[PDB]
DNA sequence: CCGCTCTAGAACAGGATGTATATATCTGACACGTGCCTGGAGACTAGGGAGTAATCCCCTTGGCGGTTAAAACGCGGGGGACAG
DNA sequence: TGTCCCCCGCGTTTTAACCGCCAAGGGGATTACTCCCTAGTCTCCAGGCACGTGTCAGATATATACATCCTGTTCTAGAGCGGC
């Protein structure tokens, strides 16, 4: 998360910076994988048919 | 023991998809599903290993099976 | 080693426990019985008509052995 | 190398088979069965 | 004499509902025991199994794979085909979150 | 057969609008300080459940032939996935 | 809509699967002795919690500025036509 926050320019870790390192890392997103996150979002990917 | 991933024929995982009415099979399923059933192997028969650690016994038994299907949502009766 | 020598030292005594179970069966004697019969008909045959009426003889110069295979069978029984 | 047609009749069920004597001839599948029956 | 040369499919469907009414084990029973063992042997070495503890794997492992053979055919038709791909099971373990 | 003009695909530059930032300032929870105070820790008592040792009988592994069901190979072909 | 190549139905020949039978020896299961440490209190005290508050990073705001996407214009290649 502290690396995560680094990544937006913040120095305080906000629920979207846990949820983004929580499903970043393989093993965390597979041990949280029912685990809902408030204020969180998911992660910013497009499928590639969807890009112009 | 080696290249035991091959034991599962491609007429048993074509008996598979029979059960699970599956009209046609394609060739690259039958590697698919090996590695499917692989990767839900490694997974069962490791939790069965801790728990047949955990129990101070080197033979696995029927019951561990049981609580390595059931902790994962996959609970199976008859054993 | 010591368990290990002897035993690869054994060729035909290590398949003997299946060998003996394969081979000494009613069917086996009957076919080692008929094939020393058509080989002894046969070179008559080719040689002279009378046959012979001796075939497959055992000796039996020791007579403790059959006391010692009633012994066994009577362990068996 | 057949006696019959080229291909125990081949492709078929073990319930055919005939083992006769009589007069036999290849004329290669009797001309591929006359040109697989005249193209259809 | 003509053959009887079934057409692909109604065999399929025939083996479909023989197999669905039927309780026997498909996957045979040492190609599945040597199996476990390896994948074992991996994890712990001089590792034994009881005979009914394969027979709880095999069970289990079938079943869930005819449910995913079962999202896998759902999903063949949801895509307008009635032939399985190996992109049907990856859309299906990963819908599941496998 | 070669040159000329028509036509069109495509790389490129300019306009457009929704966001990326550079401060200005509010601001509102963040963490530090304080005052307790309530739950963990040192110490003690007692006992009970497993570590360990032994037994035992039992059950899974290795190890054979037999056989017939089935995997595998290949040929024919046929209906469907996919490019369009 | 077509196709063609990818998959199914079937003939043949191996192939290992299952049951038939036999021991083996680690190993699951049971019983008992005993020994450590966890159940249960007394007292307390130092870390944790409620309260209070200065404060420092985030959000609002807006001209400025990216920033890529859409579109218009121009460049160059390709096919068609006409003349020698």
């Amino acid at each position: 998360a502290g690396n995560a926050a680094r990544d937006n320019k913040k120095t305080r870790i906000i629920p979207r910076h846990l949820q983004l390192a929580v499903r970043n890392d393989e093993e965390l997103n597979k041990l949280l994988g029912r685990v809902t996150i408030a204020q969180g979002g998911v992660l910013p990917n497009i499928q590639s048919v969807l890009l112009p | 023991l080696r290249d035991n991933i091959q034991g599962i024929t491609k007429p048993a995982i074509r008996r598979l998809a029979r059960r699970g009415g599956v009209k046609r099979i394609s060739g690259l399923i039958y590697e698919e599903t090996r590695g499917v059933l692989k990767v839900f192997l490694e997974n069962v028969i490791r939790d069965a290993v801790t728990y047949t650690e955990h129990a101070k016994r080197k033979t696995v038994t029927a019951m561990d099976v049981v609580y390595a299907l059931k902790r994962q949502g996959r609970t199976l009766y008859g054993f | 080693e010591q368990k290990v020598f002897f035993k690869s030292l054994d060729h035909l005594g290590l398949t003997f426990k299946q060998a003996d179970k394969k081979l000494l069966t009613t069917k086996q004697l009957i076919s080692e019985i008929s094939s020393i019969k058509v080989d002894q008909t046969n070179k008559k045959i080719h040689w002279l008509t009378p046959k012979p009426k001796s075939q497959l003889d055992f000796d039996f110069p020791d007579k403790n052995i059959f006391y010692d295979i009633l012994c066994l069978a009577d362990t068996f029984i | 190398l057949a006696f019959h047609g080229p291909l125990h009749y081949q492709g078929w069920k073990s319930s055919w088979d005939e083992w006769v004597g009589y007069d036999r001839i290849r004329a290669y599948n009797e001309e591929n069965i006359a040109m697989k029956k005249r193209l259809a | 004499k003509k053959p009887h040369r079934y057409r692909p499919g109604t065999v399929a469907l025939r083996e479909i509902r023989r197999y669905q009414k039927s309780t026997e084990l498909l996957i045979r029973k040492l190609p599945f025991q040597r199996l476990v063992r390896e994948i074992a042997q991996d994890f712990k070495t001089d590792l034994r199994f009881q005979s009914s503890a394969v027979m709880a794997l095999q069970e289990a492992s079938e079943a869930y794979l005819v449910a995913l053979f079962e999202d896998t055919n759902l999903a063949a038709i949801h895509a307008k085909r009635v032939t399985i791909m190996p992109k049907d099971i990856q859309l299906a373990r990963r819908i599941r979150g496998e």
